[PDB]
C-alpha cells in the first residue's frame, strides 16, 4: 500500500542509495 | 607461457568490474577454516555471489579497470570479493563480524564513493539505516 | 564425527550394531527409540539415511533431510533391482521422470539446488550403473 | 542520490511534498 512505496522507492539499491545518503545528511546538518 | 585457461575465463571474465557495478569493492580472503560462514557452495546454483581463484593472476596486473573512487577501509591489496547487495545487505546475508562465527576472519581493501575508512564496524554490523531513516522526517531543524 | 544409522523399512531394529551401541554415544534410549521411529516410519525401504549429531550432554538432535542415491531409484524408477554384474544389460531403463522430480526432496542439502544438480547427483548410482540411462535424446544443439 | 539528485529537486516542488510527505502519505507508511 504505502509500506511498498516507502520500502521500494528506496531500494533502487538494497545497499547505499538514498539509504547511506541521509545518514550522510543527518551527518552534514548538525 | 600458456597463461593457462585457468587464468583466461577466471581472469574476471571481465565480470563484477562490469557486473553489480564494479566498485564499492572490498576486504576478506580466498579462504580459511572451511566449516562455517556460508552460502558457500549454496548461492542457489552457482557461486555467483562468492568468487573462485587467483590472487597472483588478476590482482597483480589485471589493471585499473572500471572503478569508482579512491579507497581505504582498513588496509591494502592481498585478497577480495564479489556481489550486488553491498554495504547494507552486504551484512544481513554474509560475513557477520568481530570476530565472526568460525575463528575471526581477517583482512582486505575497499573503494566506493562514501569518503572514508574501516568497512567493518559502523557500516557492516547489520546496520539498519533503512529502518532508522524514518527517523529523519522531522529531525535537525523543525519546530 | 558422530554418525551411524537405524533402519530398514519399518519396525526399527536396534540389533547388536544398530542402537544398543549407544553408550558413549547418546544415552537416553527409552523415549528416543520412539522419536526417530516416526522419522523412518511409513516410508518404505530403499536406503533411508540417518543424520545424527554431537552434544555437550546426552540427547535431543535432528534426523535427516533426504533419502537419495538408491531410494527414488528402486521404488519404480529404472526397474533397478540392478542384478549382479551390476548390469550392462539394461536391468531396467528409464528417463528422468522418476529421477528428476520424484525428489525435489533432494533440495535441502547437496549444495546445488537447481535441477540438473541433485537430480543428476542421484543418477550416479542409478543412471551411470552400466547403462547410462538417459536425460533426453541429447538436446539437438543447432 | 546524494549531492544534487535531491539538492534542489526541492526548490521546484517546495512546501508541497515536504509539508505533505511528512504529514501525508508518509502518513501512509509501515
Amino acid at each position: 500500500m504505502a509500506l511498498d512505496i516507502e520500502r521500494i522507492k528506496e531500494e533502487l539499491s538494497q545497499a547505499t542509495v538514498l539509504e547511506l545518503k541521509q545518514l550522510i545528511d543527518a551527518l552534514k546538518e548538525a | 607461457m600458456p597463461n593457462k585457461r585457468n587464468v583466461e575465463l577466471l581472469a574476471t571474465l571481465k565480470e563484477n568490474l562490469e557486473r553489480a557495478q564494479g566498485s564499492f569493492f572490498l576486504v576478506n580472503y580466498q579462504g580459511l577454516p572451511a566449516k562455517e560462514t556460508h552460502a558457500l557452495r549454496q548461492a542457489l546454483k552457482q557461486n555467483g555471489a562468492r568468487l573462485f581463484v587467483a590472487k597472483n593472476t588478476l590482482i597483480r596486473l589485471a589493471l585499473k579497470e572500471l572503478g569508482l573512487p579512491e579507497l581505504d577501509g582498513l588496509q591494502g591489496p592481498s585478497a577480495v570479493y564479489e556481489d550486488p547487495v553491498a554495504a547494507a545487505k552486504t551484512l544481513v546475508q554474509f560475513a557477520k563480524s568481530n570476530p565472526k562465527g568460525i575463528p575471526q576472519v581477517k583482512s582486505g581493501l575497499l573503494q566506493g564513493q562514501i569518503l572514508t575508512a574501516k568497512d567493518v564496524e559502523a557500516l557492516a554490523e547489520l546496520p539498519t539505516m533503512d529502518e532508522l531513516r524514518a527517523e529523519l522526517v522531522g529531525v535537525l531543524q523543525a519546530p | 564425527a558422530v554418525v551411524k544409522l537405524q533402519l530398514p523399512a519399518g519396525k526399527a531394529t536396534p540389533a547388536p550394531p544398530v542402537g544398543p551401541a549407544l553408550g558413549q554415544h547418546g544415552a537416553n534410549i527409552m523415549e528416543f527409540v520412539k522419536a526417530f521411529n516416526a522419522a523412518t516410519a511409513n516410508m518404505g525401504d530403499a536406503i533411508v539415511p540417518v543424520e545424527i549429531t554431537i552434544y555437550a550432554d546426552r540427547s535431543f538432535t535432528f534426523v535427516t533431510k533426504t533419502p537419495p542415491a538408491s531410494y527414488l531409484i528402486r521404488k519404480a524408477a529404472g526397474l533397478e533391482k540392478g542384478a549382479h554384474k551390476p548390469g550392462r544389460e539394461k536391468v531396467g531403463r528409464i528417463t528422468w521422470e522418476q529421477v528428476l522430480e520424484i525428489a525435489k526432496q533432494k533440495m535441502p542439502d547437496l549444495n546445488t539446488t537447481d535441477l540438473e544438480a541433485a537430480a543428476r547427483m542421484i543418477a550416479g548410482s542409478a543412471r551411470s550403473m552400466g547403462v547410462e540411462v538417459v536425460g533426453a535424446p541429447e538436446v539437438k544443439d543447432a
